[PDB]
């Protein structure tokens, strides 16, 4: 019924980021827009695991050890975990921000739901599955801007000859 | 007959993936119910077990030949729960024999604190037993013919051809 | 009354989308027909306009509260085609009238060839007119009563109810 | 009923192609078999227009002008444009292969349908929105694959210095 909606929001996400790829920091202005408008979250952050510590622009850069704290022990687990008291912070969806595996390449957390003044359990899985098309597009266009950045360079070296 | 078979597949077809399934598609079955058999609206209790006893805590509620699942999310504390003592929705939970009740006034054990609850005028119901391991799961309930006072038997016939699918749907 | 409403409603969330879209609904429609009317099955004619004259062609056959598109999707060559002055399709292309018919048998003019394209057995129809341009472009039928021989007149009004959208939608 | 798939088939060929970037070989794999199974064409060919000719693997390459031929002239215009009575070819679905644009990046054929001897409207604006994420993969993943050549090769330019 409103089932169909939902899975037409991975649609939409799926032809914009896909279409995104050309620059992330764009990608970041779509996905912000996408998610402050769709999650009902008032606000979010968005952690990137690197080794033993996670890396945040939420363009000033936050970063949290995989080791120490509570989005840092999703961080060690790449569980999906609910926090309906947060303790004008409520509540938080602190899922990983996955890619092709469950493996933590980083980890979400979501702020303040709208509808249902609780994140649910439906205000999880979902995530996960928006995570997906959000993960694809942020290992893949990273993958395209890493090449861009590197072989461009390699030609800049080329200069001599 | 070929109707109960394609309206419960296109029941399924209206499902769509998010939390997030069979209660929504029981919620399509009630739809269904409402509809062959002519009622203005139906309703649904789950029946989930608690303290050893199963409880009939309402559900669906003010459910159309249609009203959303998600107008029909109740909150589980401000659900109406009745008792295997009260109602003919615990009475059903009590006894599980397939129950005509022409006249919940007169076929009584009804409690209508279910018009309370739905802002619905009861005149009559029917109900059958639907279960999951031990634990009694649901129960169902026709509202309001649109046409006439009452069901013929091809009716009731209906009412089998759904209730026993709510009854497939919630295992 | 909410039925119709988000009964259209959840209709429009059935579908994505292919080719393919209104006279789907109409089928659809026949479906809310045959359910909240109780029927065992429906069916449509388009009374698509040539030479002048609209023919009341047969589309939609063997519509039950359910058949898929392609089940009733009889090909342009081989769909029984109805001139104004053969059956009650024609004959309320020819009119307009709004007609309750209590038996087709008696209230005559019906073709019952219905009978062998689809393979029903007709006793009793109704029929309420619908016009694209100055075209008329459809009629419309249920069939065979489930659970009684025929309809209290609240039925007759869930008729009027769903054929005045199907009057909406193929235009 | 029957009416709500074909899309999720378009989320079947888009949750495909989009991963398969990594090389148009494996693309045009997915491509072939996708094709063959949803357009129920028992064959296909696939054009790909520049400037004035469409260019074809269908691995030997097949070549046609753009003023040349009906094809050809679908890449003059890029009209969709059914061919119910071919002349087992009895039908052919001509359309542009499209991309970003109405603009002719080539001129794909089906031919051959299951369910309806001949090609419908239907088997048309379909195979349109197929050619959408077709499209977009191609036009894409041939982007990554200029760019993986070209700037590779300039690396290979960079050995000396």
């Amino acid at each position: 019924q409103k089932l169909k909606c939902e899975c037409q929001a991975l649609l939409q996400v799926a032809k914009n980021l896909f279409t995104h790829l050309d620059d992330v920091s764009v990608l970041l202005q779509e996905i912000i827009t996408e998610a402050r408008n769709l999650s009902n979250a008032e606000i979010c952050s968005v952690f990137l695991l690197d080794q033993n510590e996670l890396v945040a622009k939420v363009s000033y850069e936050i970063r949290i050890p995989a080791d120490q704290g509570i989005a840092g022990h999703v961080a060690t687990t790449g569980q999906i975990l609910n926090i309906p008291d947060a303790y004008r912070t409520r509540n938080i969806l602190c899922f990983p921000i996955k890619n092709e595996n469950q493996e933590v390449i980083g980890v979400a957390e979501l702020v303040n739901k709208i509808n249902g003044p609780w994140f649910s359990k439906f205000d999880e899985d979902l995530a996960t599955a928006f995570s997906i098309y959000c993960g694809i597009s942020i290992a893949h266009s990273l993958l395209y801007k890493k090449v861009n950045e590197a072989q461009y360079r390699s030609h800049l070296a080329n200069e001599m000859m | 007959r070929l109707e109960e078979c394609n309206i419960l597949f296109e029941l399924l077809t209206e499902i769509q993936d998010e939390a997030g399934s069979m209660e929504k598609i029981v919620h399509k079955t009630l739809q269904r119910l409402s509809q062959l058999l002519a009622a203005d609206r139906c309703s649904m209790f789950i029946c989930r077990s608690r303290n050893g006893i199963p409880e009939v805590a309402t559900r669906l509620l003010n459910v159309t030949p249609t009203s959303k699942f998600e107008d029909n999310l109740v909150n589980p504390d401000k659900e109406t729960v009745f008792p295997l003592d009260i109602g003919i929705a615990g009475w059903v939970a009590h006894t599980k024999k397939f129950f005509n009740i022409p006249d919940v006034k007169k076929n009584n054990h009804f409690s209508d604190y279910l018009d309370k609850k739905t802002g619905y005028t009861t005149v009559n119901m029917m109900a059958i037993p639907i279960t999951q391991g031990k634990e009694v799961l649901a129960v169902v309930m026709a509202l309001n013919k649109l046409n006439a006072s009452e069901f013929s038997k091809e009716d009731e016939e209906v009412f089998k051809k759904y209730l026993n699918f709510i009854s497939l749907v919630l295992r």
